[PDB]
């Protein structure tokens, strides 16, 4: 029942997935400064070149190198690496077959963009051993050099292919390094290392590809880590007086009285107006409880994080990220 | 304001196209599908081109096949028109225009290839240059007064107009016959996609190239393109009331103004307009007085006040579209109390939407 198993604890690479436009960017910031207060340093990367990252916080596109972009609680530090495919491909290059000539010129042309965009696997290798270089740094005392990676991951329509290493491997050139460093890669990604989370909201759509994704996730055999259900929103009545206004029954004798108490009295227009204000508030209570309800099948941790009234600014970010710590995640 | 009135669009029969745009999550597709629907009420024989219909919607339709092609939908008799479906198969109308190009024979080859199959069917902007594609064929075959074009989401509206002119030109780059199928530079660059790629997916690609055996690509994205110049196009730009839809919806606004392009106006959808006049203010305080004291009279005052609260937040919303926007006429549309996944339901959205 809990939303953070204590084996999350452990985890040092946390993706964040979920259907576009339910909060992954948001989601992942405020992970990200979660794990990081108390004097941590956790990377939050994107991998879509999309900079989402430097528009969550309003600021120009960030290069290619770990900047630091936040504080967290108590002297904690997030740093942001907005993934640059071209210049990781260049890294590839050079750092595997020492053809950084060759690259610099393809860089001239447009090249790099050509290769990275026709060979879809070579890009998700690029990413996700992107990912796994900064997972496994050490420092100068042989010491992680973060103490947690979190990646604002591609949506859940893509998550499972984007994570599929041996599939990505297949339209690459055989032997030399990279199918050494591609064995590491998928040991990390099945290991209790790394989890993947699961925005969504309580809507038909992103429940139906949370769920889809589980699925597809599970049969591959990478590790779950949450569903966190993102923007809710007050129920403001008990269930049975729920139930019933669902319905259109509102009891109203009982609300006349209520209002009298407070001394207001309202015409009957007004009253028809609030009477009906309520049971479609009800009414839209009850579909997400329904929609909620196909959650319930999996025995996966849920989150919930609630609906920033304004838009979501960097208060907004502390905010929500208060609710993760306050909900157990550390 | 100004007020957009869809219903005198809709009847006018010199408005042969009609293409909804905005975000997607905004209710582009049910919109599309209660503007067709209600065009064939008014008489007009139509059809609604969707990119991707909720199941359900699909089903109400008749269109949960795998066709890539209109079908009927059965309608009450009374009806005078005629509403037709379809759902955009992007691979399969990738397919079409092959073939439509290079002809049967060697489209056997090109939609064998493995790299047209997982590469080229999936790149950027597939959709958006497919649903133009398909929009040609449908203009081309004269079978409808009335095409309702419901448009394929993005984060980013401008992708309907934008997409498939640079997805063209990635098509036509230089860089396929020269790298795939010698000098310095492009030496180097052919030594080094040599170097890094798989033989089999390096020859698979080259095979590609030889039998498209295509500037093409972005030819053809900009002869489809100024289909939507024709005279008798309608462009209908929806938003939900949050500030990312209004802000993509803006956009394109400004991009249609900058081509001459016709708008007729903004669907501003999912409204919340106030059923009882109870100041915000007195609602909040009643309610906390009763809260220091019959629990249901106050949670209802709490469902007011916070409704209150959200409709303030619509309003300025709008407002601002609004002061920047003075010409561009909209039509409000609250939020309905059932999802609309039935024909009785796209009867209630097109009578939110025409009045
Ligand atoms: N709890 C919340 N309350 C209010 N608004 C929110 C909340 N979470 C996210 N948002 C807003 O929701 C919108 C979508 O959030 P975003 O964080 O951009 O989602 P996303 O998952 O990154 N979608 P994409 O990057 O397009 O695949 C943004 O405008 C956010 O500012
Ligand atoms: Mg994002």
């Amino acid at each position: 029942s809990v939303g953070w198993p204590s084996r999350l604890s452990g985890v040092r690479l946390h993706l964040v997935t979920g259907k576009g436009g339910t909060g992954k960017s948001t989601i992942a910031a405020a992970l990200a400064l979660t794990l990081a207060a108390g004097g941590r340093k956790v990377l939050l990367v994107e991998v879509e070149g999309r900079q989402g990252i430097a528009q969550l916080f309003d600021v120009p596109p960030l290069p290619y190198q770990e900047l630091k972009i936040a504080t967290a609680e108590r002297g904690g530090q997030v740093n942001a690496l907005a993934i640059d495919i071209e210049a990781a491909f260049l890294e590839y290059l050079d750092m595997f077959y020492n053809l950084g000539i060759a690259g610099r010129a393809m860089r001239r042309i447009g090249a790099v963009e050509f290769a990275t965009t026709i060979a879809p696997g070579l890009r998700d290798v690029l990413l996700t051993g992107k990912i796994k270089e900064t997972v496994v740094r050490l420092d100068k005392n042989k010491l992680p050099v973060y103490d947690a990676i979190v990646v604002d991951a591609p949506p859940t329509g893509r998550i499972a292919r984007f994570l599929d290493v041996t599939k990505a491997v297949s339209d690459l050139a055989k032997g030399g390094p990279v199918h050494a460093q591609s064995e590491g890669v998928v040991k990390l990604l099945h290991s209790n290392q790394t989890a993947i989370h699961l925005v969504t909201l309580l809507e038909a759509l992103p429940v139906q590809e949370t769920l889809e994704a589980i699925e597809e996730l599970a049969q591959m055999e990478l590790p779950i880590g949450s569903v966190i259900v993102n923007r809710n929103i007050p129920a403001h009545l008990e269930p049975q007086d729920l139930a019933k206004a669902a319905e259109g029954e509102v009891d109203a004798d009982s609300v006349r009285a209520g209002l009298l108490t407070a001394g207001v009295k309202l015409p009957d227009a007004d009253f028809a107006g609030l009477l009906t204000e309520t049971i479609q508030h009800a009414t839209r209570i009850t579909a997400r409880a329904e929609i909620a309800q196909q959650l319930d099948a999996l025995q996966v941790p849920r989150l919930e994080l609630p609906t920033v009234s304004d838009g979501v600014d960097l208060g907004s970010l502390y905010e929500l990220s208060e609710s993760l710590a306050q909900q157990g995640v550390r | 304001p100004k007020t957009l009135d869809m219903g005198a669009i809709l009847a006018d029969t010199s408005n042969r196209v009609v293409v909804c745009c905005g975000a997607g999550g905004v209710g582009k597709t049910t919109t599309a599908a209660a503007l067709a629907l209600r065009a064939a009420e008014y008489g007009r024989t139509v059809v609604v081109l969707t990119i991707d219909p909720a199941k359900r919607l699909a089903q109400a339709l008749g269109i949960n096949d795998l066709g890539n092609t209109p079908q009927r939908v059965p309608l009450a008799p009374e009806v005078p028109g005629e509403l037709h479906a379809m759902m955009l198969d992007m691979r399969r109308t990738f397919d079409e225009m092959v073939m439509q190009y290079s002809g049967p024979e060697r489209a056997q080859s090109i939609l064998d290839n493995q790299f047209y199959q997982t590469v080229a069917t999936s790149l950027a902007g597939t959709q958006e240059y497919m649903a133009m594609e398909k929009l040609g064929q449908l203009l081309s075959q004269d079978r409808w007064d009335l095409i309702v074009v419901d448009t394929p989401p993005s984060r980013n509206a401008l992708d309907f107009l934008d997409a498939p002119k640079r997805l063209g030109s990635f098509m036509d780059s230089r860089l396929w016959r020269l790298l795939l199928a010698i000098t310095g530079v492009m030496g180097l660059a052919m030594k080094a996609l040599s170097t890094v790629l798989g033989s089999q997916m390096l020859a698979d690609a080259a095979a590609f190239v030889q039998s498209l055996d295509a500037g093409g690509f972005r030819e053809k994205a900009d002869r489809t393109y100024a289909l939507l110049k024709r005279r008798g196009t309608q462009f209908v730009v929806v938003s939900a009331a949050e500030p990312d839809a209004l802000r993509e919806a803006s956009f394109f606004v400004d991009r249609l103004s900058q081509e001459s392009m016709p708008l007729a106006g903004l669907v501003f959808n999912r409204t919340h307009p106030m059923l009882c006049a109870l100041p915000i203010e007195r609602a909040i305080d009643a309610a906390e007085t009763l809260d220091a004291e019959t629990s249901l009279a106050a949670a209802v005052l709490r469902i007011h006040a916070e409704r209150g609260q959200t409709a303030k937040r619509e309003i300025r919303l709008l407002s601002r579209f609004t002061g920047a926007n003075p010409t561009v006429p909209v039509v409000g549309v609250p939020s309905l109390p059932f999802d609309v996944s039935d024909l009785e339901a796209l009867r209630a959205l097109a009578d939110q939407l025409t009045t």
